């Protein structure tokens, strides 16, 4: 896996609020989170929120029947990740009670001035298979690749802040395993 | 929210002047700045945005400058389709807030007011109510100050004025304050008498009856 | 030529709804953001809401969230704001505006207007004016009017002597009283005294009304 | 083990501190701690204050009979972690000089602006046998798990600023053992 | 602490009026700024919270502005009931604290103050003391100086005024100053006013 | 309807205590922080204490802080103010106020306030009132505690033109008062806490 | 953009004279400004860099002082060659900006204007329009004002001005007012004068 395009944010001369007076744009910079999950079925996400009154918008799939309990942990607010731009970044996070069929890797580095630190190569591998030797193994002949990569903020010359994201590659290697029931 | 003002209240000018127009943020808002026309009873139409972009179709003759707190609008030329009000709106924050405006008249020879009152009609004394109308009619400038005084005591808070738009031919305004009283307080009382200040008149005039 | 044309502004009572809508054309409709922006008679321009390109996303000033509604129709080329709960202080023009290109970095400013539509809360029903004489005092070139007073609602005729009477005439805007009737001036200046009638037309009430002044 | 929930510290949208003008809110960030322990007995802990004469509320147990030498290490501030919302973070520590029968695991991050940093994975396994291959052996047939994860504060549109804490995910696996006297 | 300034210390106004009073925070506060109607002898009400946005129930011709340091509040039409003192109250930091207020009169015209000075009492002289009081009757406006000299030497200290509430019928104030003696001879009340042109005195001797 | 009726209100000497009690009713009082703000005679508003939901928070102003305790009980619906080593700075009317929804990030206000109860510190014992008459006639009430005094004039036939002062707190620590009429007469003065009644000839 | 400013529009000098000249920038520019000299129909020269370095092959006589927002230009002791507009420019950011200049004057002693009013030509007349002049002949210094008058009712946003460049004899100036359309009067007042001076016809 590598995160694309990581020289884009280095357009620093495109409506960026300056550094200071006569200076180059601000960059992208912080809170980031980078997940990305390999899985032969969907993710399945446990709910949480920073704050249970939020009123999410029409055509996100967010918790509900939010109750106070929603901001630390309700175990009613279980989802499978089945539809794409539907699932809000902030409410969902994998449910570690589940996902024995998938694996994933989320890092959240918080802060408001973090900067981007982003690695490419392609000489480096993750091994999918857990303790016992076994990787994913994909139901119905599906596979499910699942990413989140916000870097930070952009900063327009008005001072108001942009989430700005960057595609991810993936590269999966799967082998035929015999299965019984 | 950022609080927008605007150069002076009010403009006198003659085609062919240059003309300036300046507006002021209460805090630094960069070049998002932009100056709208509006004529009497029309829609706004957007003149300069990102304080000194001429949005298509707008004469060259118009011009604007400054970035942070304070900004110009400039017309070079004037011309008689630039009889107008003029907004400026900052886009720099959410809301997105006007100016109180700029009116340019047309500059014509100072002329005080011809000052008349009309007491209430017995009609109208019968409803219970009694309106007094004091006129001011064909003066220039825009600037004006109507006093009422009942029994030499000051009046306030139950006055309304009214002013026609400046004349198409000798280029004049026209106002029109009323007094409204009770019938009781009214005929409890003798003397009404409209008080008017404009920079044209010497001296304060007063127009004044008795029942 | 880009064109906007509001409808559907008119009377209503506090409490009650109205609802607003915009045809555009001219432009790609369904690739920009859309405002509506009032003013109240005599005021200045307040911003009141923004919608995306989408029809997905709304933003509403403070003094209006919770009361109004905007929304829009792209098959249609089709802009709405829908008036609920409202007060007398809502009463303005509201202008249908396209965006200038800002919207996603919250920078709203306003490219091209449609003429406006007027919105009048009011609980006073119709009613015709009382007609009262503004007769001359002593003498010099002397004055004369007539006050049309307590109607509803805008707006009012008045001529005088049937027309024939037009230069140095000059009629008020109205203006609104606590009662929430509208009440207005019509004046003119003479020499001599010769039958000098004022001629009132308020055709929402239907009534006319002809006042002779001495 | 996880911190479950870490995306809902991208809520930079509900009453937050603007980073600047028409900026965006500031995300939880400053000091931080966090702590996991497994134990086949209630976790020990130490007593150390920052500072001795603070006044500890009713409902709570925290150091009593402090004295100045309470500011670095006082042996009378010995206690069980037996009871849930009663023993404050600021006044305990484990004790290094018992807890053999737990193992416990803590990182202080301390710092006004300290940026957040939270990984999330199902594809890591702690260890909790010691040098001698023996893991917690659990008295009275009953696992103790103990945890902190106060992730550093929140900043509302007024400047004050509270703790934000998330629910923590443990699994473990235990054996059957038999032991003598 | 933060401290809270307002507007004018009074303002005189009359029904149908628009008025605005201001309020002011010794520092920044963003729009945590809260607008409180107190009536005499009553407990006050919240009209206005976070700066703009109003209680409900309280009328639409109730508005509040302001962001940062400047904060006012607008009547577009003053009611009788709106006459009355108005609290505003920074919500920012702890300890929350209100401004001096601004008490808001029935404006009139101004009327000079009837003026008598009354000696004390035969019944008051045998028991120690001795209670000299000047009253200045139905007056308007309120701001009016009385300043006493025996002798025609200059007092101070000895002292204490006292003030009626704007009548129901003709709006007018009442003010009763009381000086607290065998020794001088010439006990004057002097009183200055809006509505006095030179400075009346009411005197008397022992 | 929202309600708040504070009681325990009276006179009580330097150093000693004195209990309020407020009963709340017609909103979920156990989901409100409560307050006390307290106003001097004549003078500003100062908030005094916060209360939790719970009963189990208190916080309180640098001026009050180790003499007043906030404290309540859900069950009963009533929130309480205790007052103890009182000082004469202390007199005011205590005001019973709902918190605003702000309590926890420090950002207090009140939407709510009840119609209040009058603490009094005062060494002062129940006196009686010596009537003077100001021979515009009137009666000077001189040297009296605690308030309130009461004047008519003829016992309720003379009504217009009387003016009945505001009393004021002098150096003695009794209240003195001044009531008048203008004419072109008989001053009744009640005082219900030492059970007198004084008629004046003037 | 920066918005550079600089003091005495216009100055009046003498050889042999210390002539100071001041700038200010509308923000802190450090010391990166730059003075240039500008003769009538000429090409600007410069004359100072980075506030204070002499351009070489200007004279020693030129110096330059200031850094943020405040920058002095000095001649110690003017010469004839020296008599010219000096521009201000800041070069700290773009786009770069000049102060809207200082003309320096050759001083002589005040001098009023003799003042000449021409009506119209009938000839003119004929064309439809109607030209009317006012002459302000041999005047100094430059500062000059004219009212034009119609019944004594003050005209303007019609009448234009030209003025020649100080004279090569005399050092004076002369001004043409031009205003285009029963009492046609022009009203000039200049230092030289007790008190304005009106030449009028009907």
């Amino acid at each position: 896996t590598e995160v694309i395009g990581v020289t884009s944010l280095m357009n620093v001369h495109s409506n960026g609020q300056a550094t200071h007076d006569n200076g180059a744009g601000k960059p992208v910079q912080g809170t980031s989170f980078h997940f990305f999950s390999v899985g032969g079925e969907a993710l399945e996400l446990q709910g949480v929120l920073f704050n249970y009154r939020t009123k999410y918008p029409d055509g996100t799939i967010f918790p509900k029947n939010a109750t106070v309990q929603s901001q630390v942990m309700n175990t009613e607010h279980k989802a499978y990740l089945d539809k794409n731009k539907a699932y809000p970044v902030e409410c969902w996070v994998p449910d570690p009670t589940r996902n024995e069929n998938t694996r994933y890797f989320g890092t959240l580095t918080g802060g408001e001035n973090v900067p981007p630190v982003l690695h490419i190569t392609n000489t480096a591998t993750t091994v999918l298979l857990d303790e016992f030797g076994v990787g994913p193994l994909c139901k119905g002949d599906n596979l499910y690749l699942s990413a989140v990569d916000v870097c930070g903020m952009f900063t327009n010359r008005s001072g108001s802040q942009q989430w700005r994201g960057l595609s991810r590659y993936f590269k999966v290697q799967l082998r035929k395993r015999r299965v019984k029931n | 929210d950022i609080q927008m003002t605007q150069s002076p209240s009010s403009l006198s000018a003659s085609v062919g002047e240059r003309v300036t127009i300046t507006c002021r943020a209460s805090q630094r808002i960069s070049n998002y700045l932009n100056w709208y026309q509006q004529k009497p009873g029309k829609a706004p139409k957007l003149l300069i945005y990102a304080a000194s972009t001429l949005q298509s179709g707008v004469p060259s003759r118009f011009s604007g400058s400054g970035s942070g707190t304070d900004f110009t609008l400039t017309i070079s030329s004037l011309q008689p389709e630039d009889f107008a009000t003029y907004y400026c709106q900052q886009s720099y924050s959410s809301p997105p807030t006007f100016g109180p405006g700029t009116k340019v008249d047309i500059k014509r020879t100072v002329a005080a007011p011809s000052v008349f009152i009309f007491p209430p009609s017995d009609e109208q004394l019968k409803s219970g109510t009694a309106s007094v109308v004091c006129l001011l009619n064909n003066f220039y400038p825009r600037e004006a100050k109507v006093q009422w005084k009942v029994d030499n005591a000051l009046q306030s808070g139950n006055s309304q004025e009214s002013v026609t738009e400046q004349d198409s031919k000798d280029s004049t305004y026209s106002l029109s304050s009323t007094l409204t009283l009770s019938k009781a307080d009214y005929e409890k009382h003798k003397v009404y008498a409209c008080e008017v200040t404009h920079q044209g008149l010497s001296s304060p005039v007063t127009k004044s009856f008795n029942r | 030529e880009v064109q906007l044309v509001e409808s559907g502004g008119g009377v209503v009572q506090p409490g009650r709804s109205l609802r607003l809508s915009c045809a555009a054309s001219g432009f790609t409709f369904s690739s920009s953001a859309m405002h509506w922006v009032r003013q109240a008679p005599g005021k200045g321009l307040e911003w009141v809401a923004v919608i995306s390109y989408d029809g997905n996303n709304q933003l509403y000033a403070d003094s209006v969230k919770g009361r109004l509604t905007i929304s829009r129709d792209n098959s249609k080329n089709a802009l709405y704001l829908q008036l609920n709960s409202l007060r007398t202080e809502d009463t303005a023009v509201y202008f249908c505006a396209r965006d200038g290109g800002g919207y996603s970095f919250g920078t709203y400013f306003f490219d091209f207007w449609g003429q406006g539509t007027l919105v009048t809360v009011s609980s006073a029903s119709t009613k015709g004016p009382s007609v009262f004489p503004l007769a001359p005092s002593s003498k010099s070139t002397a004055a004369l009017g007539c006050l049309v007073k307590d109607y509803f609602p805008e707006p009012v005729t008045v001529s005088w002597n049937s027309g024939a009477l037009t230069s140095g005439v000059h009629t008020f805007p109205a203006v609104l009283q606590s009662s929430g009737l509208y009440s207005l001036s019509s004046v003119v200046t003479v020499p001599s005294s010769q039958t000098y009638i004022c001629n009132v037309n308020h055709k929402p009430s239907n009534t006319k009304v002809d006042k002779k002044v001495e």
